[PDB]
RNA sequence: GCUUGAGUCUCGUAGAGGGGGGUAGAAUUCCAGGUGUAGCGGUGAAAUGCGUAGAGAUCUGGAGGAAUACCGGUGGCGAAGGCGGCCCCCUGGACGAAGACUGACGCUCAGGUGCGAAAGCGUGGGGAGCAAACAGGAUUAGAUACCCUGGUAGUCCACGCCGUAAACGAUGUCGACUUGGAGGUUGUGCCCUUGAGGCGUGGCUUCCGGAGCUAACGCGUUAAGUCGACCGCCUGGGGAGUACGGCCGCAAGGUUAAAACUCAAAUGAAUUGACGGGGGCCCGCACAAGCGGUGGAGCAUGUGGUUUAAUUCGAUGCAACGCG
């Protein structure tokens, strides 16, 4: 179906969850997979293992497109992200670019207070 | 074990088959320092195991014990960790013997002969203990 | 940031991420505007950097 | 009168000094649209919350507000509060080089006047994020908290008020003298520059230390050393920086400022120890790895209690309870 043959893997690692979205070069999503949607709810959805099985599961569900090349775009910090791109070249993809696209303000908005734990 | 790294003591092999593996199996089975009784039970049970399966003695034992050896075992985290080989077959024998004590047959040689026979086609209780351990270490795979 | 595919490679192993953004810069902008704790955190950081 | 104090002029230097105006780029939120699909978010774990009315992720376009990553530095500037993108306009101070000029014009300062973070107040705007109050979810014995999800005043602008802070180098201002070392920053002169040069002379500043001082801790040419001038303030702890009165303030409150009564201490620095849900290193059947027990049953024996005429006395966390 529609046979795009090149895409972008936007991986959005945060501290609590990694969410991998495989799209095309136009930016239209072709299929996604989160670490929290792969079993292991909770303290286990923020691990490199959960991110890699999230990326394995996002490599599935884009078989209908015949993607061979993809760029990787990485957001946020997280226990994910590093393992995530590994799972992508464990799934036959030719990984072309690895950009880190974490949003950094140039002293913009005030961050929240928190955490007197 | 706080300080002292240790050696280990050498067990005498089995007086019928020369197997230190099976010698540790009669030590796992032994209660109250009665070794003669336990080796009688092991010779009877493995003798009917060799007669039933028709293979041989300690390769029927080695198959029936090969089906129950654990692969890996498990804030409070239950991490999976790879079992050492001596601990591997030590756990194998402890689960066979414990499950054989759980059974409801007549004699201990029949309970353990039927438990090793149920472990030869891996359908007994010790294999459910191994699958249980492997479900715990398989569910919690996310910690390494 | 960006690293182009090499002609004969298995792992890109980009270190672009490490030299700048991940470790410090995003973990710093998770928490409060002070003016006060940074003046003392930098004061004791430059007072610790001593022989 | 005089120039060694103070000041003026010439030429430059560095600077987040101030006020006004403009602009730029990242990011957050919102709105509209494309793809796409079952979760997202959150936590120690959860739930509230958002989501098949299509969220989150992702791309495009727009709006708006605030703050200005990197440079960034015990770096700089300012009397202090404080001041951080870039550009323009108006403007204050400092420092340096040589020379000229005035000629003690100086120092401090009670009352007085001005400036004075943040929160707060008034009027009018603005309102993206954050967030007192507030609401819900948790946690808990309770939880009017810490944690989570939302969230209003406020934070932002204009003008006025307030007038305070651990407004702190807890160190008033001005001047003079008194061994050193390593830096930072900003001027400048000289000398093969023949480096990542050399040698000097100023301004501000950081760390360590000598004499000296100090209760000690420490300060140590930027003094808490050695002196001089003027000011401010102190006189045991509490009551109390409170009440009354005055002045100020829209208010909140600010400032000035007692007494009765009560205690024989309150305090500073340092020492020894003990302790810590502080840190480092180390041990023991301490935990872990195992095996067998106890707690359940009947009996033995000891104890507490009860009973009794008496149920002899003693032992009572560990280290009393088949103990004397």
């Amino acid at each position: 179906r529609k046979q795009v043959s090149d895409g972008v893997a936007h991986i959005h690692a945060s501290f609590n969850n990694t969410i991998v979205t495989i799209t095309d070069r136009q930016g239209n999503a072709l299929g996604w997979a989160t670490a929290g949607g792969s079993g292991f709810r909770g303290s286990r959805k923020s691990t490199p293992f959960a991110a890699q099985v999230a990326a394995e599961r996002c490599a599935d569900a884009v078989k209908e497109y015949g993607i061979k090349n993809l760029e990787v775009m990485v957001k946020g910090p997280g226990p994910g992200r590093e393992s995530t791109i590994r799972a992508l070249n464990a799934a036959g993809f030719r990984i072309t670019n690895i950009t880190d696209v974490t949003p950094i303000p140039h002293n913009g908005c005030r961050p929240p207070k928190k955490r007197r734990v | 074990p706080r300080r002292r790294v240790i050696g280990q003591r050498k067990i005498l092999p089995d007086p019928k088959f020369g197997s230190e593996l099976l010698a540790k199996f009669v030590n796992i089975l032994m209660v109250d320092g009665k070794k003669s009784t336990a080796e009688s039970i092991v010779y009877s049970a493995l003798e009917t195991l060799a007669q039933r399966s028709g293979k041989s003695e300690l390769e029927a034992f080695e198959v029936a014990l090969e089906n129950v050896r654990p692969t890996v075992e498990v804030s409070t985290y239950q991490v999976p960790v790879e079992v050492r080989p001596v601990r591997r077959n030590a756990l194998a024998m402890r689960w066979i013997v414990e499950a054989a004590r759980k059974r409801g047959d007549k004699s201990m040689a029949l309970r353990l002969a039927n438990e090793l026979s149920d472990a030869a086609e891996n359908k007994g209780t010790a294999v459910k203990k191994r699958e249980d351990v492997h479900r715990m270490a398989e569910a919690n795979k996310a910690f390494a | 940031i960006k690293v182009r595919e090499n002609e004969p490679f298995d792992v890109a192993l980009r270190r672009f991420k490490r030299s700048c953004e991940k470790a410090g810069v995003l973990a710093e902008v998770r928490r409060r505007e002070f003016y006060e704790k940074p003046t003392t955190e930098r004061k004791r950081a430059k007072a610790s950097a001593v022989k």
